[PDB]
């Protein structure tokens, strides 16, 4: 129950948020892009042909 | 016999079919009906940030 015990718990939690923050971002956002490439890829797969 | 020739009769072919021949023109989009069954299922994932912190 030290004044400073109580406050570098506190420290403690707050950081490993912010780090499981930025992953899920990443994650998100290089999975909508992911999807982004496939869909233009296919999309253009299907317009050469129909041109032709 | 005497000076003329004689030849046999022809027998005919009694019926014909007729099946004239097409162009090809080799058209590619059709026939590609798979593409867009991947089109779509996309299927993107996204994963709440914040509510497993
Ligand atoms: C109808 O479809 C058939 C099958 O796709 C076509 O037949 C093909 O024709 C090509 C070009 O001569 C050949 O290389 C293939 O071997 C044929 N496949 C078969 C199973 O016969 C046919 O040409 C099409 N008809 C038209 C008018 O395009």
């Amino acid at each position: 129950n030290n004044n400073y015990s109580k406050l570098r718990s506190m420290g403690y939690a707050l950081t490993g948020a912010v780090q499981t923050l930025a992953q899920i971002s990443d994650i998100n956002d290089q999975n909508l892009q992911q999807g982004i490439y496939l869909l233009r890829d296919h999309i253009v797969t299907l317009m050469e042909a129909t041109l032709h | 016999c005497f000076g003329v020739t004689f030849k046999k009769p022809l027998v005919a072919e009694e019926k014909t079919s007729l099946e004239p021949q097409l162009p090809h023109l080799q058209l590619r989009l059709p026939h590609l009906v798979g593409i867009i069954a991947k089109i779509k299922g996309i299927k993107i994932e996204v994963t709440s940030s914040g509510e497993s912190i």
